């Protein structure tokens, strides 16, 4: 899971 | 349906009936004032997320509360009926119009009416039916990334393969081991080079294509309609699938049906009911909004030119490679040969209602139904599959029940005391029930695709657990509602309920909430009658409502099983409880003002509200020091003031020929109020939003500041921080500490719409906009398509070629070899208006059926998300809230329908 | 009308009334330790150290801490209901650990106190279970010493920090929010759970499944020599590293049949249940290694350097299961500790590369022993178990002298998240940049620079705290300048 | 539809559904049990029962003295049927009883995973002739092939 | 023994309909409840909940539609060892248990 | 359909067995049904037989 | 080794075809019909023993 | 199953 970094949904969860 | 002193908007069926997506809500994006409707995703199967006046919960739900006919429906429900069976749908505003509802009324009210019978001696049977496709709305992002040959230089001289190389040795190398690795399968090792070019440095591959195709949406409907003396009853039998545009197959498919009827039994009684149900096949892409190598619209852009998915024929091969795998990879299509899954949802929902009027005055209704979805899924690991890891097969069966039932009972007195004063008097009681269930099991170790029932998987270590899930919420409510009438032009409505709810402890589970509502007829009072003037109408409300849209469960201290051994039973702490937990309430106050124009040839209002939270349900993030994520917590408070306004007028109207137009406009501005434990604010780790007192949730990075032009370094403004006159600081030593409140907003402030129309002789044209300004979003995409130190395996954009270098200074991309940080540079504004709807219809003449069977027909050629206009450098600045992550992208469709008449 | 519901599956909290329900709450806390004390858990400071290079496979998930990606490793990782990684998974499953073991032990005291035990057996077994929740609560606090508090070599840190411990939460308390405990504060709770361990647990073990005095002795040698407490390591290391016999193997594959089965390995002091069904994971980290049907196929993110395969005589067993050449066919090294557990496939025919928690094997108390020996004067002991242990293993070395103490605890063991902390003990810092990577991968394992230097006693060999904890707690104060 | 004198088409569809749970247990601490461990099933049925018939009837009086009817019909009848279940075991707690629960190991077990298929395909004709309004003939022909066979 | 494994069972049910139409248009509803418990110790019974809407309606000359709606929830449980030859059980046990 | 179903024998492995016969000219079982009936009423309706 | 938990017998066995004590007896007792009470006298006593 | 004998059914199996 390339993810070199991805921000988690803050306000969309 | 409510009050006369409430926020109420109504959509008339047109705006509902015949849209080419299942997800009934999208048709209201821009619709009404207020009411801010947003999809996240293209896939067919998402839901529109609704929000009315802001966002009422930092932690509890702000979806308004979804009502058919008077029963409690989720939209996953709504989802399985058809929408050309609605007559209207009513947006409930303010606390006045939610009195007669609770669980959540402070988000608002969706109401939903279903067509009724209409009392003709000849009945209305009216087909219809529409074919279309649906396609990526935007391929802009494609437009500056890396060809082939661009990539492969750039990686070759940024060192990504070794220091010593060149441009062909790699060419080589990749070419040598693919090769290889497809000389090991006896379904590859004669297709390379003859069938299988997987890799290809003179030609780019279409990723697009790869991974996205033109999808057909087709649907079909026949309505029942009439009714004979006191008798009605609307019939309706429809069928829908719309196909996922993704090559990860999405579908929602809905074989549906519905019959409404009532009947005046005689003089005291009417009795009703209505019925509808549904087939209903339901398919999800699942790996959109992570970041998975050569997956969705990430791997559109990212996947190397130079990297082949297609055979010589230009379908997808099975399998594609990339250097240094030991398995080659599956293309979408073949990997879901080898994952099937599929859905099938039973759908019924029977209601009814006796209406007993034993006195003049005297309404007594009660009203009793139930909503029902059995759900079996399929889904299977198919055997022998030579680019699977194992031969063995896999398969998981899975049913889910969903059983919730309503009551609700009421008695209504209408009199009046003379006649010039007029009282309704109106009590009740509601009891809603939810019972859920799903159990699950697997079976793996098949050996053939023809001996697959799960009894027939290997025993002992493949052995698996089963899957089971279970919950229970419950609403108990007593509710009331008064509405006085002075003269002809004051009118004063007051109401008062209680509600109670499963989610709660017993000692605080309990609550009351009340409203007052005035109307006030100036122009019926103090105009007479007018030239211009047709209308005026002053609107007020103060009262409470409850938001209790949390988990079912949140309170309990609770312990679960966690076993250690196989022997022996463990258990373990599962939850850290809160027993006071309770009831979020809201106060809203409005001021509104209606007006009607010429004579209601312009129609106009405008509203003013305050709407407060208090004891707010934040789900509150606990250090990690507790060993628990987060609890639920009366704690917070937060505000939202706004303005909607919404005007309607017929612009140009001859004998033969008319043009009208509507428009919409909110304005909110939110305001936390007060966080938890005296804390000021509170950044939402890895988000870039933060929760601070005094402003909105907002968005929360460093100040990204350009390069150093001498270095090629990354520089931050150093916040809180000056020079000379030559003044913001910077420095290229990024830490967190720089980091600071930006002042955009996570929720948009802004949301409004436009709808244009014009009619001339049988054709008409008419065009619906909605926009969203003041949206911004991370594109968290531009993390890797435009990063110069990490994921140098990826396609970049083309900008990377001009990154800095001691013999190329004059430039503003940073030098290669430095990450990128989640700062000002991507945050992008997200604002976006977007062309809903766009349908030419031609009303064949009367003239034609002059013929006593087809009373008429129409046609009709329509787009959906035709226009967007956008500056957001993503695929869809509406796929995402706070951050943009491999977007599943709406879509824009196409479709050509008819109907008939009879 | 009843309007109470709860969740069916779950019980409420309720204080222990029974010896039964003692032990499930005992056996729920191994559980967790399981998915703590984990080798998945360790990998994050196993490639902080020296001995890795990012290969072009890698998808930037271990760059940041093979290449010092300061800005991300800053608030690098999750916990949350989706997952649990990285430095805040590690950070969060300590203290999850801590809070459930203060839990257990508490309430099995305020068990004993009430007297709801029905015989003299219960009561002498629950002391012993009490005991047991003492050395995890230890082994919870200090493993969260060990990546949140700085050593005494840090040079520049942020002002105080630099003999604060961690925030040091002794009571099962959920809402607790509270300032780092100093240094001093952390390890004398620390040593002082695990001697009144000592004093109750029995002298044999009982079960390898189960905290033993064993493990306890093993886990305080190990803290002493963190602490650079050489005699007192030496002292616990003697106590235990008889006890356990090395792996007697004649060859490497021989070797890789004991060293990589949980159940005969008798070298294993303590370790967590596993079956294929049970408490067996995947841990491919390191080896990026696939099933590919009777056979396992490697493609790793990460691989050692040159000098990380010349450390290992040719002969040596652990040159073939601890580092195997398999990287491109057959034309490199990757680490391969962690490759199987054979006895956990769900099929025999199909390699599914499942391992199980090891929490401490007897090889590292001998290394332990050599190097406190060494430190202090006494080499009788140091050159018995250095050459013992190194002999064993296929490759007794030649000379016992610290430097090949180096070399061979770092042979022995490579992938376990050990030799970050002995950069910092031996004072040696990063030379990432001047390594040369491995020749015959050239193309696939090439070199990348550090983002930022790590010379000796730079502060970011010590990890900050989760930024969830920063931000919810006004009085925690951070470790980073 | 009756389109013209006589002539009537019926068009008739219809399905029924059975959605099915059951749910069954072995309660844990039975001290008259022979063991302490308890245990737990559960299923889940469907029936779906399609059927469409389509019938045209022609009736027309061609003397006074002679009626004749005729009807030409056609019907598809088709049954898919399912069970699946699952079951767990070596609860200890009344209160801990889903099946995701269970010990594993040696006290896992198989699902239980059942299906049933069948169709029907029918062409059908009925006649009936009335000569005065005493002597009447009716006459049938139809065609029936099931999935029950090859 | 006869007390032992048969007891006396309750069997209740209740029941409304409505029915009626005017001009070619007609209707027939119901709802009703059914449990008959059994009377083997041994517990079984058949619980019905019914719900059934008819409806048939003349739309124009040419055309008539209707529906024949009907549902239910039902709760069957059966005694499972009738029939077969247990020590205890059933009428059988009700002879043969020594007394 | 003459069939083989699963029967495994060790847990590493798939095992086929011998499920059914078979009969591969199955079909319809065929009835006749000759009928010979008489109604009547007497006293009116009164009656039926 | 069959049970479900180590605990609790659920008294399982398997299937076993041949075991060489069968195999002594049968020696035995062909012995002693045709005279090698040697290799009786052996295996009999071995069995026994 | 204490039976010593039970026929089956057949006619009403
Ligand atoms: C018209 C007259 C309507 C009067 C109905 C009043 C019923 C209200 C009493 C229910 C309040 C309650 O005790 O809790 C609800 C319970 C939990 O959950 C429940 O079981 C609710 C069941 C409600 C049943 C009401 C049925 C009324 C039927 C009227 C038919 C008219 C002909
Ligand atoms: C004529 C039409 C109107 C008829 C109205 C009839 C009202 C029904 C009253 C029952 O109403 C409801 O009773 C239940 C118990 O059953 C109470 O229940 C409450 O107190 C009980 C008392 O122990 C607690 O156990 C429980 O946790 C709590 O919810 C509710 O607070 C009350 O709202
Ligand atoms: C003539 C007019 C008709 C008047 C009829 C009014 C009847 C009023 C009766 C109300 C009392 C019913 O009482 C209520 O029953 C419902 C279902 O029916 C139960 O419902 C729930 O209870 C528990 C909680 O998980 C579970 O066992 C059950 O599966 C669940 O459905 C409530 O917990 C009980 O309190
Ligand atoms: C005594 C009160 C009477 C209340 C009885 C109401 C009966 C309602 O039960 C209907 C059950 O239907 C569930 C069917 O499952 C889905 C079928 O959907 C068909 C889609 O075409
Ligand atoms: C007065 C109460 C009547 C309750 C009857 C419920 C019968 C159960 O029906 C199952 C629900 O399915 C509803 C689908 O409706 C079909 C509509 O299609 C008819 C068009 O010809």
């Amino acid at each position: 899971q390339t993810a070199g970094a991805n921000s988690q949904r803050g306000s969309a969860g | 349906l409510s009050t006369v002193s409430g926020s109420v908007a109504k959509v008339s069926s047109e705006k509902l009936a015949e849209k080419p997506v299942a997800n009934i809500m999208d048709a209201l994006q821009g619709q009404v004032a207020g009411m801010q409707v947003m999809t996240t995703s293209g896939d067919p199967t998402a839901v529109a997320s609704v929000e009315i006046h802001g966002t009422g919960s930092l932690g509890a739900s702000s979806a308004p509360l979804y009502i058919v006919d008077g029963m409690q429906t989720s939209l996953d429900v709504v989802a399985t009926m058809n929408p050309n069976d609605f007559e209207s749908m009513s947006v409930l505003k303010d606390a006045s119009a939610t009195s007669i509802y609770g669980a959540r009324a402070a988000n608002g009210v969706v109401f939903i009416q279903t067509k009724k019978g209409k009392m003709s001696e000849r009945g209305r049977i009216t087909f219809n039916a529409s074919y279309g496709i649906s396609q990526i709305l935007n391929t802009k992002p494609l437009d500056n990334m890396m060809t082939g040959d661009e990539l492969l230089d750039f990686q070759v001289k940024a060192g990504f393969w070794g220091n010593n190389q060149t441009v062909q040795k790699v060419k080589d190398m990749i070419l040598a081991g693919a090769e290889d690795l497809y000389g090991n399968y006896d379904s590859l090792k004669d297709e390379y080079g003859k069938t299988l070019f997987p890799v290809d440095f003179n030609h780019d591959a279409d990723w697009l294509k790869a991974l996205f195709k033109t999808a057909p949406t087709s649907q079909g409907d026949i309505s029942f309609s009439g009714g004979s003396q006191g008798t009605s009853y609307y019939a309706s039998i429809g069928y829908f699938d719309q196909e996922g545009m993704a090559r990860e197959p999405a579908n929602f498919k809905r074989y549906s049906g519905r019959l409404n009827f009532e009947s005046r039994i005689n003089e005291w009684l009417k009795v009703g009911a209505n019925l509808s149900g549904a087939i209903a096949n339901r398919r999800s892409a699942d790996y959109f909004g992570k970041y998975y190598m050569g997956s969705g619209t990430f791997g559109v852009l990212t996947m190397p030119r130079y990297y082949n998915p297609f055979d010589v024929n230009g379908d997808l091969a099975d399998v594609y490679y990339m250097y240094g795998a030991t398995r080659p990879s599956m293309t979408e299509p073949y990997f879901a040969k080898m994952r099937p899954f599929s859905s099938e949802s039973h759908q019924a929902n029977v209601n009814g209602f006796a209406q007993i009027t034993p006195i003049k005055g005297l309404t007594l209704k009660a009203q009793a139904g139930v909503d029902i979805t059995n759900t079996r899924t399929s889904s299977k690991r198919m055997p022998n599959n030579p680019y699977d890891s194992t031969p063995l097969g896999e398969r998981r069966e899975r049913a889910y029940r969903d059983v919730s039932k309503s009551f609700t009972n009421t008695a209504e007195y209408k009199f009046s005391i003379d006649e010039k004063h007029d009282l309704t008097a109106l009590m009740g009681h509601e009891y809603i029930e939810y019972e859920g269930d799903v159990i699950g099991a697997s079976s793996k170790g098949f050996e053939s695709d023809k001996l697959m029932l799960l009894s027939q998987g290997k025993t002992g270590n493949s052995l698996s657990l089963p899957e089971h899930r279970v919950a229970e919420y419950a609403y108990l409510s007593f509710f009331s509602r008064f509405n006085y009438g002075f003269d002809k032009w004051m009118y004063i409505d007051f109401s008062v309920r209680n509600d109670q709810s499963s989610r709660f402890g017993s000692n605080n589970r309990s609550a009351w909430f009340y409203s007052v509502g005035g109307m006030f007829d100036i122009y019926n009072k103090f105009i007479q009658e007018s030239n211009w003037l047709s209308d005026l109408r002053l609107k007020m409300s103060y009262g409470t409502t409850g938001n209790s849209e949390i988990g079912n469960y949140n309170h309990q201290a609770l312990v679960t099983v966690n076993n250690y051994t196989e022997d022996a039973m463990g258990l373990s702490i599962s939850t850290a409880g809160n027993p006071d937990l309770s009831w979020e309430k809201q106060s809203q106050f409005n001021f509104g003002l209606a007006a009607g124009a010429f004579n209601n040839r312009l129609s106009a209002e405008v509203d003013f509200y305050v709407r407060t939270t208090n004891d707010m349900l934040i789900d509150v993030p606990m250090p990690y020091i507790s060993g628990f994520f987060s609890q639920y917590q009366n704690v917070g408070s937060m505000k939202n003031t706004g303005v909607d306004l919404s005007l309607k007028g017929t612009i140009y109207q001859n004998k033969d020929w008319n043009v009208y137009a509507s428009a919409n406009f909110n304005y909110n501005r939110q305001e936390i109020t007060k966080l938890f434990f005296g804390l000021n604010k509170y950044m939402l780790p890895n988000t870039g939003t933060i929760w601070e007192i005094g402003y909105p949730n907002s968005f929360y990075m460093a100040e990204y500041a350009g390069i150093d032009k001498k270095t090629g370094k990354q520089l931050w403004y150093v916040p809180g921080q000056v020079d000379a006159d030559g003044n913001k600081v910077t420095t290229s030593q990024y830490s967190a500490d720089l980091e600071t409140r930006i002042d955009k907003s996570v929720t948009p402030p802004i949301t409004g719409g436009f709808s244009l129309g014009a009619s001339w002789k049988g054709l008409s044209l008419d065009a619906d906009f909605a926009y969203i300004v003041g949206k911004w979003m991370i594109n968290n995409d531009r993390y890797f398509t435009e990063n110069g130190g990490g994921l140098m395996q990826l396609n970049k954009d083309k900008m990377l070629l001009n990154a800095w270098t001691e013999d190329n200074k004059e430039t503003d991309v940073p030098k290669l070899g430095q990450s990128p940080q989640f700062d000002t540079h991507l945050l992008e504004n997200a604002s976006f208006l977007r062309l809903k709807n766009l349908k030419l219809t031609y009303v064949l003449p009367n003239s034609l059926f002059a013929q006593n069977v087809i009373g008429g027909a129409r046609v009709y050629l329509m787009a959906r998300n035709l226009l967007t206009v956008t500056k957001y450098k993503g695929f869809d600045p509406e796929a995402g809230g706070n951050v943009g992550k491999n977007q599943y992208p709406n879509s824009k469709q196409y479709v050509a329908g008819i109907q008939l008449s009879f | 009308c009843e309007l109470d519901r709860d969740p069916e599956g779950k019980d409420f909290q309720q204080p222990y009334t029974s010896f039964v329900q003692t032990k499930q709450n005992r056996d729920g806390l191994y559980a967790l330790l399981r998915n703590t004390e984990n080798p998945r858990m360790h990998f994050y400071q196993e490639l902080q150290s020296d001995m890795y290079c990012t290969t072009i496979t890698d998808g930037n998930s271990l760059a940041p801490f093979v290449n010092w990606d300061l800005g991300i490793l800053n608030d690098h990782g999750r916990a949350d209901e989706d997952e649990v990684s990285g430095i805040a998974g590690y950070y969060f499953v300590y203290n999850r650990l801590n809070q459930q073991a203060n839990a257990f032990v508490n309430n099995t005291e305020a068990a004993l106190q009430n007297q709801v035990y029905k015989n003299s057996t219960e009561i002498a077994n629950a002391k012993s279970f009490l005991a047991e929740g003492k050395v995890l609560q230890a082994l919870a606090i200090w493993r969260l010493m060990d990546r949140f508090s700085f050593h005494e070599s840090v040079t520049e840190v942020n002002s105080g920090a630099k003999d604060l411990g961690v925030i040091l939460l002794k009571e099962y308390n959920p809402g607790y929010i509270g300032p780092r405990a100093t240094k001093a504060q952390c390890y004398d709770y620390i040593l002082s759970r695990l001697s009144e361990a000592i004093e109750v647990l029995p002298e044999n073990r009982e079960s390898v499944l189960y905290v033993s005095r064993d493990y306890a002795y093993a886990l305080r040698a190990r803290i002493y020599l963190a602490l650079g407490e050489y005699g007192k390591a030496a002292a616990d290391a003697k106590m235990v590293v008889d006890k356990y016999p090395l792996i007697g193997a004649a060859d490497a594959s021989e070797f890789e049949n004991i060293y990589r089965s949980d159940a005969n390995n008798p070298e294993i002091i303590f370790r967590g249940f596993a079956s294929a069904t049970l408490g067996s994971f995947t841990a491919t980290t390191l080896n990026g290694a696939a099933p590919a049907g009777k056979d396992i196929k490697y493609n790793p993110s990460a691989v050692p350097f040159q000098w990380v395969v010349d450390l290992y005589e040719n002969e040596d067993f652990r040159k073939s299961v601890y580092i195997a050449k398999v990287v491109k066919k057959d034309k490199g090294y990757l680490v391969n500790k962690f490759l199987e557990d054979k006895a956990y496939r769900d099929v025999q025919d199909k390699p599914n590369l499942k391992v199980g928690a090891r929490y401490f094997s007897v090889a590292e108390v001998y290394l332990i022993l050599v190097e406190s020996a060494l430190q202090t004067g006494d080499t009788p002991t140091a050159e018995k178990y250095l050459k013992a242990l190194s002999k064993a293993r296929g490759a007794e070395v030649s000379v016992v002298n610290m430097e090949a103490l180096q070399a061979e605890r770092t042979r022995e063991l490579i992938g376990e998240g050990s030799r970050l902390r002995d950069m910092v003990r031996w004072s040696i810092p990063n030379n990432h940049d001047a390594f040369e990577t491995q020749p015959g991968l050239e193309g696939f394992a090439n070199t990348t620079p550090l983002k930022a230097q790590a010379p000796v006693g730079f502060y970011a060999y010590t990890w900050e705290f989760p930024q969830r904890d920063r931000q919810t707690n006004p009085q925690l104060i951070k470790n980073w300048p």
